[PDB]
C-alpha cells in the first residue's frame, strides 16, 4: 500500500552548560556587577569615623560576606543595623526573590511546552500541520489516486498539492528521496510501502 | 479560501520561548540603584548631623 | 602602609585613561545594519559598514511613555557623567599641598569614585534597553567600558582605607 | 595558628546537612577558605530544589502514559504477561 | 519590671520587613503572645 | 589516642586494593550488543559476551564538543589519578613509621587521601556523563568504586585527627 517517509529526527545533544539556558546573558553580567556595586557601598556606608574598633564589625571582607549570603538565600551571620544599611539589605533581598521566582517559573514553563510536544504520527495528523511539506511522484497512479479519490481527509491533500507553490512534484524516486534528505525535514514524501521499507 | 496564501484558521508557532531577558526585569535594577543613592543620602546625615 | 598613596593615583589615572577611549570609540556594537544590508559596526555616536568595498561608509545616527527613555538614551549623559565625576575624585585627590591632617577631601574622593561607579551600571542598562528595540556582538570598547568601572570601584575602597590610616589612626 | 573555631567533623557535617536545606544555621565559617566552600555549596543547593521543583510542576500536567508492549515482537522476551490463541482452529496450525 | 524582650518600634519594624522576605533575622519575640504574631505571618 | 597509628595503614591498603581490582576488572556494567545481540558485560577497557556461544570473547571498544569529555573517558585519567595519590599516600603513612616526630608527613597524607577521593568523584561523574547522551545496572566494581572513596575520606580524617594527636601535644 501507499504509505509516508520521514527524516529520522536522531537524538538530542545536550549542551553541558545548559542550565544557564532559561536566563539570558545580559542577566548574569549585570548579576555581578550589582553585587559588586552593593557590597562596596554597604563597606563605604559601614565605616564613616565613629567620632573604636568595635563600633561596626561590618569590614570589606564581611561586607561581601553579607551581601553573597544575602543574595543565595541561605542567611548570614551579622546583620546590619544603620538605617542607612537597613534599607539596601532590604531592597537587595526583594531583588533576591523576584529573581529567584522568575527563574523557577520560566524553567517549568520551558519544560512544560518541551513535552507537549506530539511529534507528527499516524500519517493522518499531516492534514492539520501543512507546515512540513509533503508531494507525490509526478504523472504517477498516486497523482491519479488523489485526483480520482473523493474522501474529505485525502479531498482536502490533493486541494493542497493542486493549489500549494511551489512544485511539491518531483521526477523519479531517487529525485524525491534526495529531496527528502537535503530537506533535513519538513519534506516528506509518498511511495509503496514495499519500496519504502526497502529504502530504510 | 482554498486558493488562499495564509493560514486561515490555525497558526500556532508554540515556540522554544526566546528565554527571559533584561528587558523583563530592568525596573528592579532601576529601583536597586535608587535605593543605593537614597542610602547615601542619608549615610552623609546619619553619623555626622551633629558636627560643629 | 603609608605607600599606597601612590596606588591611588595609579588606579585614578588607569580608569580616566580607559574611559575616554570606552566613550570614544565606534566599537560599542557590532550588527548587520545599514549606511544609506551588510555586516556593520556602530559606536554611540555614529555608524559605519564594513566587510566588502564600502569599507568606512559612514553616518551619524538617528534616535528616532517609551520617549523619555528614549530621550534619557539621546542625551547618554550618564557615561559622560561618570568621567566628570572621576575627574572631579582627580581633583580630589590632588590635595595633597593643602588642608593636611584633615583628608575631609580624601574621603570624599571615596564619594566622587562610588557615584561614578554607580554611573557605568544606570548606562549600560539604559543602553542594553535600547538596543532592546540580529546575531550581535559587543566590540571591545564595551569592554573598556567595564574594565574602568571595576578599577573605579577599587580605587575608592582604598583610598577610604588611607584615610582611616592618615586620620583615624591619629585618634589613637 | 587557628584553633578557635567549633569545626569538628561532627559540627561540620551538621553544618553542611543543614545548608543544603534552607533552615539557615547559627555557625559560620569565619575565615577565607571556608567561605570559598560556604559560597560554591549554596549555589549547587539553590540550583537543585529549583529544577526539582520545575520538573514536578511539569510532569503533573501532559500525563501521557502507553506502550506496555506495543511492538508485537517484544511479546516474547518476557514471561510476565501471558498469550495463547483460540485451540482446534487454523491459527494454531499456523504456529 | 518585664524586660524578657528588648524590641522597639524601629527594631521591629526591621524584624517584620526582614521576617516578610525570609532572610532569617536574629531576634526572636521570646515571651508569650510574640510567638503567635511570629508564627501567623 | 595510642592506636590509631596503626588502622590507618590497614584501611589504606583495602582502598588501594579495592581501587586497583576495581580498575582491573570487566564488570562494571551489564548490556546488550555483540561481540563479532545478546547479553553483554562490559569494565572500562574491554567488553565480553556471555549466555551464549561466544561467551567470553571479547572486544575493544570504539572511543572515536563531546570529542574532547570521549578522550577524557578513553584515557581514563581522574581515577589513575585517583588510584596513583592513594599508592602515594600509603607509601607516605608508611614511610611515618621512620624519621619520626616531624609529623608532616601524615599532614601529606590526608591531602593525598582527600584529593585522590576529589579525583575519584569526577571520574564516576564523567565515566556516567559520557553513556547518558536500555535495561541497563551498574556491577559490583561500580560499588568498589564508591567504596573507595567512602573509606578514603574516613581514612583521610583519622590521618588529620592523628596529626592533631601526636604534634603539639608538648606544649597542650
Amino acid at each position: 500500500g501507499i504509505s509516508i517517509m520521514i527524516k529520522k529526527p536522531q537524538k538530542s545533544k545536550p549542551g553541558v552548560f545548559s542550565f544557564l539556558d532559561p536566563l539570558a546573558y545580559e542577566i548574569w553580567m549585570c548579576i555581578v556587577f550589582a553585587y559588586i556595586g552593593v557590597s562596596v557601598v554597604l563597606f563605604l556606608v559601614s565605616r564613616f569615623s565613629p567620632y573604636s574598633e568595635s563600633t561596626n564589625e561590618f569590614g570589606i571582607f564581611n561586607s561581601l560576606w553579607f551581601s553573597l549570603g544575602a543574595f543565595m538565600q541561605q542567611g548570614c551571620d551579622i546583620s546590619p543595623r544603620s538605617l542607612s544599611g537597613r534599607i539596601v539589605g532590604g531592597v537587595w533581598w526583594f531583588f533576591t526573590l523576584i529573581i529567584i521566582s522568575s527563574y523557577t517559573a520560566n524553567l517549568a514553563a520551558f519544560l512544560t511546552v518541551e513535552r507537549m510536544v506530539s511529534p507528527i504520527e499516524s500519517a493522518e495528523d499531516l492534514s492539520k500541520q501543512t507546515e512540513i511539506a509533503y508531494g507525490t511522484l509526478d504523472s504517477g497512479s498516486t497523482k491519479e489516486f488523489f485526483r480520482r479519490s473523493k474522501i474529505a481527509v485525502f479531498d482536502k491533500m490533493w486541494t493542497y498539492m493542486r493549489s500549494a507553490e511551489p512544485s511539491v512534484f518531483v521526477r523519479t524516486t531517487a529525485e524525491g528521496v534526495a529531496r527528502v534528505r537535503k530537506s533535513k525535514g519538513k519534506y516528506a514524501y509518498l511511495l509503496e510501502s514495499t519500496m519504502n521499507e526497502y529504502i530504510e | 479560501y482554498d486558493k488562499g496564501e495564509c493560514g486561515a484558521k490555525d497558526s500556532g508557532s508554540k515556540e522554544k520561548t526566546s528565554a527571559l531577558s533584561l528587558s523583563n526585569v530592568a525596573g528592579v535594577f532601576y529601583i536597586l540603584v535608587g535605593g543605593l543613592g537614597l542610602a547615601m543620602l542619608v549615610a552623609l546625615i546619619e553619623f555626622c548631623y551633629k558636627s560643629r | 602602609r603609608g605607600v599606597q598613596m601612590l596606588l591611588t593615583t595609579v588606579g585614578a589615572f588607569a580608569a580616566f585613561s580607559l574611559m575616554t577611549i570606552a566613550v570614544g570609540t565606534d566599537y560599542w556594537l557590532y550588527s548587520r545594519g545599514v549606511c544609506k544590508e551588510v555586516m556593520t559596526h556602530s559606536g554611540l555616536w555614529r555608524t559605519c559598514c564594513l566587510e566588502g568595498n564600502f569599507k568606512g561608509l559612514c553616518k551619524q545616527i538617528d534616535h528616532f511613555a517609551e520617549y523619555f527613555l528614549r530621550a534619557v538614551r539621546a542625551s547618554s549623559i550618564f557615561p559622560i557623567l561618570s568621567v566628570i565625576l572621576l575627574f572631579m575624585g582627580g581633583l580630589c585627590i590632588a590635595a595633597s599641598e593643602f588642608y593636611k591632617t584633615r583628608h575631609n577631601i580624601i574621603l570624599s574622593a571615596g564619594i566622587f569614585f562610588v557615584s561614578a561607579g554607580l554611573s557605568n551600571i544606570i548606562g549600560i542598562i539604559v543602553y542594553i534597553s535600547a538596543n532592546a528595540g540580529n546575531s550581535y556582538s559587543y566590540g571591545w570598547s564595551f569592554y573598556f567600558g567595564a574594565l574602568s568601572f571595576i578599577i573605579a570601584e577599587m580605587v575608592g575602597v582604598l583610598a577610604v582605607h588611607m584615610f582611616i590610616d592618615r586620620h583615624k589612626q591619629l585618634t589613637g
